């Protein structure tokens, strides 16, 4: 997992996120099925729910809120790649300004399944 | 010497053929100065 | 448009190389390594462990030189990369990961020969894209016809191959190990006969400055020797590098005479005017009356004075009556290859052929059998 440690005197949120998804209790263990759900729904195949699509095509884009066709094209299919470039819209950071590269997946997938 | 030290690799290039006033291997010699001359520890 | 390729022709004896797109190449000069074998005393004077190409022929006076390229196959591949290092940055001055290189080699050679070339044309210099052509498809460039049988004779080996219509026929290639080198052996063996000694390699360059100095091949063999055992009017005098004089008389056509008789080295193939008419009558039938209006001579074996007199007169002899025999040598023939890689090099739709980076290093060194010829 990249997951920095020990940076000197600061936190970071990905593995408090890991953290509250495994024991969001804050028990400070965890058993042998509560590690082991986090790794069925980390592993392979059948998906719940929309949010990890949310929040993995953010891990896709590496936290960046935009994602552009060569970062989709180390993973998809050339096929799926030009229909999510045809179907999918250009992304608006929180400056306002517009990449001619920026790719929002947050509004797709808004629009899509939302 | 010197650029030998810098693990630079220079080819039929010797100090009889800069002080003899060669033209090609001069010459090569610049060029190839020009292009080569320009805890998390504990968790790891 | 964007940036020019190289072209590299590397025979057995001379290297050649230059841009693409232009008549002349910008460096030639000899495929030698030399390296000391004497003591050295004067401490100072800083040392070089290799002397590589036309440095190593000034001072070959304390050099065994050696030749990389046997019989127009690689034999030590470090050398090989001296010289090449030596020629992409002290004879041509340009960073090899910006230009596409085209290289050049015999018709029937080892895979592994090539299967190496590619690795390391990859693998060091990193260049974007490389290919590799056969020499006397580029002689057939050079001539721009479409149609003819074309003969290339360099220092390693000498082949025939026809082409017609721009296909070409791969049983009719017919491959002799014939060349420049076993001719300066014999040259330097029938010098003996006269007094003149030479042993050791330092003395097989001024014996190859000889052979192309005073040598010529005679148009009837018997009348010459009848003719140079009459008189004295046949003999040369050359000076040697030390200041004797030696004259050579008999020796200056029996040396090249030894191409259409093989028999004089032992050898028991055939000659090359008989190697060119067994090729061409391998063909089929329609297209031997094309083959005999346009045969080519390549490199530079083929510079004797009076070469093609005497190919024409053979080839007529050979083959039947009713049709006529024309022998093309252009005067330029030495560089004929290397002009034929710039064309090639630069055409338009030459462009996709390149064997692209991505391509080697998804498919290994395999991929040269697939592309090229
Ligand atoms: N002017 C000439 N006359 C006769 N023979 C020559 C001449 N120039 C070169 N040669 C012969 O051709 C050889 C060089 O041929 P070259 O074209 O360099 O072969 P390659 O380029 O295939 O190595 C020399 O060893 C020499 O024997």
């Amino acid at each position: 997992y990249y997951l920095p440690m020990v940076e000197e005197g600061e936190s970071e949120p990905k593995f408090e996120k890991f953290l509250d998804a495994v024991d969001p209790g804050r028990k400070g263990y965890v058993t042998q099925e509560d590690y082991t759900y986090f790794l069925i729904d980390k592993e392979s195949e059948n998906i719940k729910s929309s949010d990890e699509i949310e929040n993995s095509f953010q891990a896709l884009a590496e936290g960046k809120a935009y994602i552009t066709k060569e970062d989709m094209k180390q993973a998809l299919t050339p096929e799926q790649v030009s229909f999510c470039a045809s179907h999918m819209q250009q992304y608006v950071d929180p400056r306002g300004r517009s990449h001619p590269a920026g790719y929002d997946y947050v509004g797709f997938i808004n629009s899509y399944f939302g | 010497q010197f650029l030998k030290e810098q693990r630079v690799h220079l080819e039929n290039m010797g100090s009889h053929d800069i002080v003899d006033g060669n033209h090609r291997l001069v010459l090569g010699l610049i060029w190839t100065i020009i292009l080569r001359f320009q805890s998390a520890k504990d968790a790891l | 448009d964007d940036i020019a390729a190289l072209v590299v022709d590397n025979g057995s004896g001379m290297c050649k190389a230059g841009f693409a797109g232009d008549d002349a190449p910008r460096a030639v000069f000899p495929s030698i390594v030399g390296r000391p074998r004497h003591q050295g005393v004067m401490v100072g004077m800083g040392q070089k462990d290799s002397y590589v190409g036309d440095e190593a022929q000034s001072k070959r006076g304390i050099l065994t030189l050696k030749y990389p390229i046997e019989h127009g196959i690689v034999t030590n591949w470090d050398d090989m990369e001296k010289i090449w290092h030596h020629t992409f940055y002290n004879e041509l001055r340009v960073a090899p990961e910006e230009h596409p290189v085209l290289l050049t080699e015999a018709p029937l050679n080892p895979k592994a020969n090539r299967e190496k070339m590619t690795q390391i044309m990859f693998e060091t210099f990193n260049t974007p894209a490389m290919y590799v052509a056969i020499q006397a498809v580029l002689s057939l460039y050079a001539s721009g016809r479409t149609t003819g049988i074309v003969m290339d004779s360099g220092d390693g080996v000498t082949h025939t191959v026809p082409i017609y219509e721009g296909y070409a026929l791969p049983h009719a290639i017919l491959r002799l190990d014939l060349a420049g080198r076993d001719l300066t052996d014999y040259l330097m063996k029938i010098l003996t006969e006269r007094g003149y000694s030479f042993t050791t390699t330092a003395e097989r360059e001024i014996v190859r400055d000889i052979k192309e100095k005073l040598c010529y091949v005679a148009l009837d063999f018997e009348q010459e020797m009848a003719t140079a055992a009459s008189s004295s009017s046949l003999e040369k005098s050359y000076e040697l590098p030390d200041g004797q004089v030696i004259t050579i008389g008999n020796e200056r056509f029996r040396c090249p005479e030894a191409l259409f008789q093989p028999s004089f080295l032992g050898m028991e193939s055939c000659g090359i005017h008989e190697t060119t008419f067994n090729s061409i009558m391998k063909c089929d039938v329609d297209i031997r009356k094309d083959l005999y209006a346009n045969t080519v001579l390549s490199g530079g074996t083929t510079m004797y004075p009076g070469i093609a007199d005497r190919m024409q007169k053979e080839i007529t002899a050979l083959a039947p009556s009713t049709m006529k025999i024309k022998i093309i040598a252009p005067p330029e023939r030495k560089y004929s290859v290397w002009i034929g890689g710039s064309i090639l090099a630069s055409l338009s739709t030459f462009q996709q052929m390149w064997i692209s980076k991505q391509e080697y290093d998804e498919s290994g060194p395999s991929i040269v059998h697939r592309k090229c010829f």
